[PDB]
RNA sequence: UGGAGAGUUUGAUCCUGGCUCAGGGUGAACGCUGGCGGCGUGCCUAAGACAUGCAAGUCGUGCGGGCCGCGGGGUUUUACUCCGUGGUCAGCGGCGGACGGGUGAGUAACGCGUGGGUGACCUACCCGGAAGAGGGGGACAACCCGGGGAAACUCGGGCUAAUCCCCCAUGUGGACCCGCCCCUUGGGGUGUGUCCAAAGGGCUUUGCCCGCUUCCGGAUGGGCCCGCGUCCCAUCAGCUAGUUGGUGGGGUAAUGGCCCACCAAGGCGACGACGGGUAGCCGGUCUGAGAGGAUGGCCGGCCACAGGGGCACUGAGACACGGGCCCCACUCCUACGGGAGGCAGCAGUUAGGAAUCUUCCGCAAUGGGCGCAAGCCUGACGGAGCGACGCCGCUUGGAGGAAGAAGCCCUUCGGGGUGUAAACUCCUGAACCCGGGACGAAACCCCCGACGAGGGGACUGACGGUACCGGGGUAAUAGCGCCGGCCAACUCCGUGCCAGCAGCCGCGGUAAUACGGAGGGCGCGAGCGUUACCCGGAUUCACUGGGCGUAAAGGG
RNA sequence: CCGAGGGUAGGGCCCGUGACUGGGGCGAAGUCGUAACAAGGUAGCUGUACCGGAAGGUGCGGCUGGA
RNA sequence: AGGGGCGUAGUUCAAUUGGUAGAACACCGGUCUCCAAAACCGGGUGUUGGGAGUUCGAGUCUCUCCGCCCCUGCCA
């Protein structure tokens, strides 16, 4: 099904994942459905994880299934927070 | 040398053997039905038809035939059995085919 | 890598007294100040008329040798000057100037650019606190270039610094002779640099 | 499904020489069957597969030095089986240039023959310290005191080229019979069957007398190549007998001698009679799978030393002794334009004889300081040992006294 | 924000015109030379043949057993060997093996690209809504006995469990025939008749968690169809029988000649049909002032293929790379009746070629499959290795240092050059030595709290003892091409239309800046040259932007 | 029935090759003559036809790019 | 690795009873010329594949070795 995961980018020894909704069957760094964020596991800049909530939520509310390490990130940007 | 993917093979022959029969049945049972519908045997006609519409629709529950396939056979068994019971038929036993 | 070899010989060939040693090159012997002709078995014989190509080749070699850069870097740098907005004739020099090991030279930390390099190469210099050993490093405006602590007590860091007493650095650099610092205030303008080179021609050599 | 070599006892290479049709091979296959029963780790070979090369087989004779592995609860051996005849001498000489000890083989019925001589002569010039005789073909006509005359004249031959002939252990018996019963007697120890016990007199006779030479694995490394094979899916394998030091999988090594410039590689594997050796040591008889090199680059005669130790050199001024005609050497003299065939380790590259100033001639005996330039750059060191053949008879022997380039 | 020309036909000139040079680009190869690091990148040929190992499994929270070791001894002991509960080997059953990885052989095609159509359709797993989950019956492996077989393994008889199959019931609903309404190619509401549902499993047990069944909505992924675009040859000009259309059937998820009977005679073509040749197509790549021209290797997308040729089965999906069946070639086994294999998956061999790599390390991260989960599988992948193949950064030193060693080379014998170059004096500190030492890894999971939001806590590093950092510390690689003009750079000697050079024009016939060497010089520098290929200059196929009286060119 | 493949027969296109044979391009200083360039010593050239060791000659018509 | 062939001036080739090696064309030298071509004079110019062997004396007969072609081998 449609998932929310990390698609790698950047250089060797310089991981730079892009947060993306995409059919599970697509290869990793292949073509996706929509881009919703990026995550630098090495945090270099007070900007190491942006995530569009509105959209992240749309997808979730339709079937999109996050990865464990993709939920943590989503969450960290406060996707689930309702109050 | 070999892989536990033969399980999938063996497994298959059976299922093959399975719906193969569920399929033969529907062919034969639906022939006999129209053969008797063209002849005029209105009663023993629907008697059989209505009994095939059964075997057919069951194929759909499984992995033999399915959905629109199953439905297709029907709309050509009733749409058929009816265009035969006109040869001076008057569907006495309105068993399955509604008037 | 960096040429390495007879230098006042280049000083000669080009004709224009080039400054590739700093010290002695002000002495009564830059060689140019002693035998102002091209090196080699000929050098002092009727100079034929130079093809527009010679004129351009020579004017480029002049500029380039004045920095101790390789063709690969020099050109590659020029090509970038082309793309950036503004008269590339200028920008180019601005980039050649913004080079690190050069600014170390443009600040007195070293008498000659060859020396400036080795200095930069061996840690001896520091940009904005952290130490750089990349001669090629491009100093950006407002940045601070300075001698690293482990170096201040060195025979050399001293003297070259001892000379900056009463002297003034190029109108685009600031200097704290007392604490071996110095800022790269502004990107030098074609004017500010009194170079014996017609950058206009260097641009022509690289077109056709 | 290859198995790891379990180095228990010490390894010594013994070869088998002697004239033609005198049992060299069978006696070899014998040691296989004999030493078999009384211990595993041997793998039986027969008169057939010892000589698996078509013709060699179909035609009758032995054409390529074999290479067999058999042990004793005392000492592990590697048996290099040379061919008789002449012609192939270039293959016995290469087999001999290895073997620590030579199991000479003479025949009761024939006695010491022309090749029996030369072989012994080559052994005295190859460097095979220690020989053992084995009179075969004894099971012939009751010779009350005839087979005795053999051991009287064979010893004369050995003590005729600087060999402990009078001491040399001359066992007696037949290999065929010995073999024959064993052939149809797989399992069965000694101290039982007649002739089989005649083989052991030889085997043991080897565990004794014959040494197990001063060996070292502290100096660099070196390995003269005897042959090269292409092992399917694996690559180019080069065999030989190690000289100094050791070698394990993953090590750098250079192929030195007989080419333009030497190629360095990385060993990809080592073995010993198809046994995955973990680390072959000096004196070991190995096989080396050389990383990504082709059978067109490795060649019998070059070395496999450690990178930086011993380069290839063409010209070499080296002191040398010349065998006199009585020694079966030269019966004349050569000019400063003489071109003989030297033999460095397992290879023979022809060189020139640019003789020094004032030596307008050189005849039998003698030994001066003459220079020489080889036509093929060969791996040379300081004091390397070499001989000098030509025409079909050794003519000298000396060592590098100095190196030109 | 963008446009440079030069050499060469003549005694000389202008024009025409071809050749050639100066720029840039490459999966390169070859020669000489070669120190370090990082990021890239590396069979262009035989879609040749390939030893070996490994690349797809996973669930006991679906089911029954085989085996090994513990709880209580069924009985009082071993007996009709029953449970409690984690390891093990298949079986049965589920979901995945259709994706991930490989390749470009084939393909001129709706294959691809682009924009649309589907009232002509399908979609496992995943979300959201509604309704259920009631009863019954049976088989087949596993295992035991017998028989055949060298082996790969197959046949007879006998039980056995399930979320396996089968049958009835309920029918929120759904399917099918005929009729009406609305709409308008098969869509939406509706009526009578007929037909179709399902499985338990684990617990912390009238309740949760996980499955199950049918139906609607949604996502994602797809099938089909249509407009337009997509190379050369016209010395390929006519082509076509399922051929074009119809009616009615079969087939499919679905339209359709897709397949078949029947009827008719059509359909197509100079706007290039038919045929032949070549070729995977695009995003993009290179070049160009641009318009153009060339190109399709890394990576991304689509197609096609999996020894060669065909086929169907299972399945949401394949007519299926590590599934099946047949044929072919080929290689291999045999106990001679039958068995075995397919690296265009990874690593690797060999053959071919001018030429293209490790039988590496690790699931730590990211992604995937199965699973309640722990976690197992993952040659995807993350890494390391080899090659100056490429781009980028770095070193071989820095400052002094003579009207100026020597050696070598010119010399109007007075002198000149190599040249501050060297030596030499200090100065620094590649290497090497010793020491600390990573980021990439927070969550699956546990805990306060509703397994909610939110908070706190714990494990996990292949690369690596590497990067990066600090202390001490040695001057410690240089080559290659070129110097007649174009084109930066000249002298001597040797040679004597010889030897030889040569991109074009040309050099060499006894004073050769052109050959060979030497000195000197120019260019570039861990590289420099050579060959090959594309664009440019070339307005030299001219749309931008050409021409045809005599230069090629007006048709009799 | 269809149907991969195999067989028998007859065609079509292509790559390679063949005794012999035709002309062509190219190669400092070999042989014959002398067609053209100046009425080039017979104005030249041209289509066609015949003839000749070779250039070429002749016929008929045409051209001027001859006087 | 084991068999079998082949190596004569510059180029094609002849002398093998064992006897310095010629024949043609090249080629070099000289005269004439700026230099060749022609002409005229004059010179075999060779590593008989290399090195040894036997021999009074080897192109030949032995042998060893180098390069090339041909066939057969060759899994640690
Ligand atoms: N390429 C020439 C073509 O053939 C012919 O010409 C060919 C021959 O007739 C002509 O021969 C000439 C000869 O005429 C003249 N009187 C003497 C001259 N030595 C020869 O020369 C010819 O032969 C010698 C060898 O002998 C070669 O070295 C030379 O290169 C070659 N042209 O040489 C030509 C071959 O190159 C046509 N006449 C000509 O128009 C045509 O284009
Ligand atoms: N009488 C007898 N004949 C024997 C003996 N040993 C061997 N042979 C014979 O010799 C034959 C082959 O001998 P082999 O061992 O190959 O000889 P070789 O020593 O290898 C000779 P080369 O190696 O040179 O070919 C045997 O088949 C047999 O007839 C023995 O002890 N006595
Ligand atoms: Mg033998
Ligand atoms: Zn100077």
């Amino acid at each position: 099904m449609v998932k929310i995961r990390l698609a790698r980018f950047g250089s060797k020894h310089n991981p730079h994942y892009r947060i993306v909704v995409t059919d599970a069957r697509r290869k990793r760094d292949g073509k996706y459905i929509e881009k919703i964020g990026y995550y630098d596991p090495r945090k270099t800049t007070p900007d190491w994880l942006k995530v569009d909530v509105e959209r992240a939520r749309y997808w979730l509310s339709v079937g999109a299934q996050p990865t464990d390490t993709a939920r943590r990130l989503l969450r960290q940007a406060g996707v689930f927070r309702q109050e | 040398r070999n892989l536990s993917a033969l399980k999938r093979h063996r497994q298959s022959l059976k299922r093959r053997l399975r719906n193969k029969a569920k399929k033969s049945a529907i062919k034969t049972l639906s022939k006999k039905a129209i053969q008797l519908a063209q002849e005029g045997k209105a009663e023993e006609a629907l008697k059989i038809m209505r009994k095939a519409e059964s075997l057919i629709d069951k194929a759909a529950k499984g992995s033999t035939l399915h959905k629109n396939a199953a439905a297709r056979r029907k709309s050509r068994l009733m749409r058929k059995v009816r265009q035969l019971l006109e040869a001076a038929g008057a569907p006495l036993i309105g068993g399955g085919l509604s008037a | 890598g960096r040429y390495i070899g007879p230098v006042c010989r280049l000083c000669r060939r080009e004709g224009v007294k080039l400054y590739l040693k700093g010290e002695r090159c002000y002495s009564p012997k830059c060689a140019m100040e002693r035998r102002p002709y091209p090196p080699g078995q000929h050098g002092q014989k009727r100079a034929r008329r130079p093809s527009d190509y010679a004129v351009r080749l020579r004017e480029k070699q002049k500029l380039r040798r004045i920095y101790g850069i390789s063709e690969r870097q020099f050109r590659n740098l020029f090509e970038e000057a082309s793309k950036k907005k503004g008269v590339t004739g200028s920008v180019f020099l601005g980039l050649l100037e913004s080079r690190l090991d050069n600014v170390v030279y443009r600040l007195g930390f070293a008498v000659s650019r060859r020396q400036a390099r080795q200095l930069v190469r061996h840690g001896h210099i520091t940009v904005n606190g952290r130490r750089v050993d990349l001669p090629s490093y491009r100093v950006r405006p407002g940045d601070e270039i300075a001698v690293a602590e482990k170096s201040r007590n060195l025979e050399l860091i001293r003297q070259n610094l001892e000379a900056m007493k009463g002297r003034k650095v190029g109108p685009w650099l600031s200097l704290d002779v007392e604490g071996m610092k110095g800022k790269f205030l502004r990107l030098p303008d074609r004017e500010d640099l009194a170079l014996p080179v017609n950058e206009q021609l260097v641009i022509e050599f690289y077109s056709r | 499904a290859k198995g790891e070599f379990i180095r228990t006892k010490p390894h010594v290479n013994v070869g088998t020489i002697g004239h033609v049709d005198h049992g060299k091979t069978t006696l070899t296959a014998a040691l296989t069957f004999v030493t078999a029963a009384e211990n595993p780790n041997v793998e039986v070979k027969d008169y057939g597969d010892i000589d698996k090369a078509p013709e060699e087989r179909a035609r009758g004779i032995t054409i390529n030095t074999a290479h067999v592995e058999y042990e004793t609860a005392k000492r592990h051996y590697s048996h290099v089986d040379c061919p008789g005849h002449a012609d192939y001498i270039k293959n016995m000489i290469t087999g001999a240039a290895q073997m620590d000890g030579a199991i000479l083989v003479v025949s009761a019925a024939d006695g010491p023959m022309p090749q029996t001589r030369e072989h012994i002569l080559l052994a005295r010039q190859v460097g095979v310290p220690y020989i053992v005789v084995f009179m075969n073909k004894v099971d012939m006509v009751d010779d009350p005191e005839l087979l005795d005359l053999v051991e009287m004249e064979v010893r004369d031959l050995l003590n005729q080229y600087e060999f402990p002939g009078d001491e040399v252990p001359v066992i007696r018996g037949s290999a065929l019979l010995a073999l024959e019963q064993m052939h149809r007697n797989p399992k069965t120890r000694r101290g039982e069957n007649e002739w089989v016990d005649k083989i052991w007199e030889l085997l043991d006779a080897i565990d004794e007398y014959i040494p197990t030479p001063v060996r070292d694995v502290d100096k660099p490394f070196l390995m003269p190549v005897e042959d090269v094979f292409t092992i399917t899916g694996r690559g180019t394998v080069a065999t030989g007998r190690i000289e100094r030091g050791k070698v394990k999988v993953g090590d750098e090594v250079e192929i030195v001698g007989l080419a333009p410039e030497t190629r360095k590689t990385v060993v990809t594997g080592v073995e010993m009679h198809r046994k995955t050796l973990q680390e072959g040591i000096a004196g070991d008889n190995v096989g080396v799978l050389l990383r990504g090199v082709s059978r067109e680059e490795v060649e019998r005669g070059q070395v496999l030393a450690k990178p930086g130790s011993i380069t290839p050199h063409t010209k070499f001024e080296a002191s040398v002794y010349v065998l006199k005609k009585e020694e079966g050497g030269r019966h004349t003299g050569f000019f400063s334009g003489y071109r003989p065939q030297f033999y460095f380790r397992t290879t023979d590259v022809t060189g020139v004889v640019q003789l020094p100033p004032g030596v307008e001639m050189v005849m039998p005996g003698d030994n001066v300081t003459f220079t020489v330039e080889l036509i093929k750059p060969v791996a040379l060191e300081e004091g390397l040992r070499f001989a000098i053949r030509e025409g079909g008879r050794t003519v000298g022997a000396g060592v590098v006294t100095k190196i030109l380039e």
